[PDB]
RNA sequence: GGAAUCCGGUUAAGAUUCCGGAACCUGGAUAUGGAUUCUUCACGGUAACGUAACUGAAUGUGGAGACGUCGGCGCGAGCCCUGGGAGGAGUUAUCUUUUCUUCUUAACAGCUUAUCACCCCGGAAUUGGUUUAUCCGGAGAUGGGGUCUUAUGGCUGGAAG
RNA sequence: GAUCCGUAACUUCGGGAUAAGGAUUGGCUCUAAGGGUCGGGUACGAUCAACUUAGAACUGGUACGGACAAGGGGAAUCUG
């Protein structure tokens, strides 16, 4: 499944939540690829999308909210968008991810 | 503690009103004066304002709802209704 | 224990007849009449109040100067910065995917 | 109803063709822990304000009353 | 006998409406050239609480198609809106919740609320919270919807009538007893003057046709014809039937 | 990539030039002894080139035409990267961090970015960047 | 709802109205200085935003006017209570460093001053902050650094005359 | 009045309920508990300011909510 391919980079990878710090890897060319959650505002996917053809970095969309997200990271809190800053031994770059 | 048995919210009413009567109530008022899940942030922050208004802490939007809760039960399958009959069109 | 009286006459507790009791230099007290609060001015997008805005009755915003009723910024004194901000966000990605929506079209009217 | 703190920019108040009138109000004061000494104010009166100039020092009050204009109506106390 | 009581209903004097809260008629747009030909996209700023009502109101500002201005007009907030929804009004407008469309765009079946009677009229049925319109069917020749209204009532209706999807908002309220005199009290208060009607059997023969008497009672029978006369309708009026009702009345 | 490069036409979002189109001059990726953030030194427009018509004569031509630019080291996070593409060459010595801390210094390098994007705008290359975002 | 006035004194009887001093508003003409300008219609700050100014008609948008009731909490003002000291009056067979009393600062103006709110840096589970009342944080908390509203308070001018 | 104890049937479980029913209460002299602010390189001490509660001794013509102020209570029936 996708949530089990996120659970390997959380404990074997590199990653930001949160807004401001995805796109600022975003900015730095150091993003590999964001996941964006469903219920995020429009606005806000709008650009997040725009950074990315900015940088040449693909976009996943999550297939639930901000709470259903934070929870295939491993957090209790509610994250909007992660961005995988380096796959680790997973495979999310190499699927359909 | 547990402060009383089975009158919950209403029993500001005290004695009064007949029982049933507080029943009905206690059914209503704990729905309407409870916060639900906002469905823009997904944070648990809506509250109702006024009969039918409901009103979401941060992000600020304010839907428009049930009397007493945001959606009810008849406005959920209408909602699917025309869900379903606008597939119908665009198949 | 010096009690005071009205000094107009209207002698119901009203909005417009508010009193702040003061001590002059005659040593004694007296009420001055205390005119009711400004509210600041809100933005009108958010509803929130506006910083860098002066918070003056309404008529006294034509004895100040320019500089006490804006900021340095389009949408001055009449939004927020933040909503100023997600309009210039707002602005640019959609007419910039109206960009994407013109051409999207142009493929469709070539391979039909 | 309002302090002037520069002393050049009082001496051009003096001469600004509104200003007929002039005083000169002696406080006797302490000097903040002890002794006393003379403060002076320098009032003038404009047209639409009073303009007040506090100093502190009785030396540098005594080469400003010269500095005044021969044609200020100069109330002394 | 002397004027009874729902007689002076109607001169309107302390009993007209107490209108000061109110925000505005509730009411559809007009129909323009854009209603009726294509559509048109307002945006919903605020969703309000009008007295009187328990239904909440939506505040939808459009833009005028022929002069450089914004137009606000005043829709019953149907079940699901939320402030800054954008909302399409018009004939080749789709079928979501808000979307205020003709009758003869929208399938069979579809559930709509506010819907006119004349096209034109600007919102006339299912308007009060929770009802809704059924639209049962078409007959495209002269061109017609049959609709089921709120009290079951069948009702052909012209298919250029306008409508908005959803049921509106507000629904459910009356599940909640009042409990309280107080609360009936300032129930009517924002409505009318007819709170405390005192029940004609305790009046005097003056005051009513069923009072007087050494019991209470009504001394005649309390269903009285149609064509009766202003003064002695007091009572059921025209009733067909009384009693309690067993069985079902739930029309076919 | 990192797309913030010495070409790339951003827009301001934050501060006196909100919504005013800039191109990014001088890209300083990370810190500074002075601004300790990403920062990049912009060259923007101010007061936009009206529109010009048949209409307008030779003397309304030019008066239409002016251009009032502006130049400002500014956050990432206060830019919006496009992906507008503007010359920078024409003005890439005199816009430095020496520049700015001496304001005499400021002027004399204001007039030629001034010089530059009218010498775009006659003869209208890039067409985007001359055009007040509507908002 | 609403443009803008305060103190002190005066009468046999008037006073926010008269008198002395000191302000503010509206409408109107207007002269000089400051500002802007050879990049014509100002610059500074990353930003919140700053300021002695810093053109802007038609038309459009928005804010103020413009708003319930109750509860507890925080803050201010005045009053009450109290200490020393500088005056006056009372008690005093005996006692009482005692009993009473004066010790005041207006409108307006300059500088400074705050909860809330916002910005920058940073990126948090071992969850943290925090209210009397449990709400807030990856839609970016705690923290470091700042910006604003000036109710309000402090200082100075008014003003000790 | 206040403080402490003790409270029934019945109940729509919210009440009834100050149910009913008892004890204490002054003055004086003490005891104990409840606080604020200051200096610790990257365990405490100085000091200041509160009326609240509990207890002990003594004392008196057994008095003490000493004036003022301030519920009578219960078992039921009809009725709203």
């Amino acid at each position: 499944s996708i949530n089990q391919k996120l659970a390997l980079v959380i404990k074997s990878g590199k990653y930001t939540l949160g807004y401001k710090s995805t796109v600022k890897s975003l900015r730095q060319g150091k993003s590999k690829l964001i996941i964006i959650a469903a219920n995020t505002p429009v606005l806000r996917k709008s650009e997040l999308e725009y950074y990315a053809m900015l940088s040449k970095t693909k976009v996943y969309y999550f297939q639930g909210g901000n709470n259903e997200l934070g929870t295939a990271v491993g957090k209790l809190f509610r994250v909007g968008v992660v961005s995988i800053l380096e796959a680790g031994d997973s495979d999310i770059l190499t699927t359909l991810a | 503690a547990k402060r009383t048995k089975k009158v919950g919210i209403t029993g500001k009413y005290g004695v009064r009103y007949g029982s049933s009567l507080r029943r009905q109530v206690k059914k209503l008022e704990i729905q309407q004066h409870a916060r639900y899940d906002c469905s823009f942030c997904g944070k648990k922050t809506v509250k109702r304002g006024a009969a039918g208004i409901w009103t979401c802490s941060c992000c600020k939007k304010t839907v428009a709802g049930g009397a007493y809760t945001v959606s009810t039960a008849a406005a959920a399958t209408v909602r699917s209704t025309i869900r379903r009959l606008r597939e119908m069109v665009e198949a | 224990a010096q009690r005071v009286t009205f000094r107009r006459r209207n002698p119901y507790n009203t909005r417009s007849n508010k009193i702040k009791v003061v001590k002059t230099p005659g040593g004694i007290l007296r009420a001055q009449h205390v005119k009711k609060l400004a509210t600041r001015p809100k933005c009108g997008d958010c509803g929130s109040a506006l910083q860098g805005i002066s918070t003056l009755r309404p008529r006294q915003y034509a004895t100040v100067s320019k500089t006490h009723k804006t900021v340095s910024r389009a949408y001055g004194g009449s939004r927020c910065a933040n909503c100023v901000k997600e309009r210039i966000i707002r602005a640019f990605l959609i007419e910039e995917q109206k960009i994407v929506k013109k051409v999207v079209k142009e493929q469709t009217e070539a391979a039909k | 109803a309002r302090e002037i703190t520069d002393i050049k920019q009082f001496l051009e108040l003096t001469r600004r063709a509104d200003v007929k009138t002039a005083t000169v109000k002696i406080n006797k004061k302490l000097n903040k822990a002890g002794k006393p000494f003379r403060q002076t104010k320098f009032k003038v009166r404009g047209s639409s304000s009073l303009y007040t100039l506090v100093i502190n020092d009785a030396g540098k009050a005594k080469k400003l009353i010269q500095s005044l204009p021969p044609t200020l109506k100069v109330n002394r106390l | 006998g002397r004027v009874i009581r729902n007689q002076r209903k109607g001169a309107g004097s302390i009993f007209t409406s107490h209108t000061r809260l109110r925000q505005g008629a509730a009411k559809l747009r007009t129909l323009d050239y854009a209603e009726r030909h294509g559509y048109i996209r307002g945006i919903v700023k605020q969703i309000v609480h009008d007295s009187g009502r328990g239904a909440p109101l939506a505040k939808v500002v459009f833009r005028d198609p022929y002069k450089y201005r914004l137009r606000e007009e005043i829709f019953i907030a149907n079940e699901g809106v939320h402030t800054g929804q954008f909302i399409y009004a018009g004939k080749k407008a789709s079928l979501n919740v808000g979307n205020v469309l003709p009758l003869g765009s929208v399938p069979e079946g579809t559930i709509v609320s506010n819907v006119e009677e004349k096209p034109g009229d600007r919102g006339a049925l299912a308007r009060a919270s929770g009802n809704y319109v059924i639209i049962i069917g078409h007959n495209p020749d002269e061109n017609k919807t049959r609709v089921r209204l709120p009290s079951g009532a069948k009702k052909v209706i012209s298919s250029d009538a306008r409508g908005v999807i959803g049921v509106i908002a507000g629904g459910g309220r009356v599940d909640k007893p009042l409990l309280k005199a107080g609360r009936a009290f300032h129930k009517y208060r924002l409505k009318r003057n007819s709170w405390p009607k005192t029940r004609g059997v305790a009046m005097n023969p003056v005051d009513h046709p069923h009072g007087g008497g050494n019991h209470q009672h009504i001394g005649k029978a309390s269903t009285i014809s149609r064509g009766a006369v202003s003064g002695q309708k007091a009572g059921l009026i025209a009733a067909r039937r009384t009693g309690l009702l067993r069985g079902s009345q739930k029309t076919q | 990539a990192k797309f913030l490069k010495a070409g790339k036409v951003a827009v301001v979002v934050r501060g006196r030039y909100a919504g005013k189109k800039v191109v990014i001059v001088k890209p300083h990726d990370e810190g500074s002894k002075s601004h300790p953030f990403g920062h990049a030194l912009v060259a923007g427009i101010e007061r936009y080139p009206l529109k010009v018509t048949k209409k307008h004569g030779a003397k309304k031509v030019a008066k239409r035409t002016k251009i009032k630019p502006f130049i400002k080291v500014v956050n990432y996070n206060h830019l919006l990267p496009t992906r507008y593409t503007l010359d920078v060459e024409a003005f890439k010595s005199v816009v430095s961090t020496e520049t700015f801390e001496q304001p005499s210094q400021r002027e004399e390098a204001k007039k030629v970015v001034k010089k530059a994007f009218e010498e775009r705008h006659q003869a209208g290359k890039n067409q985007w960047f001359f055009s007040k975002l509507r908002f």
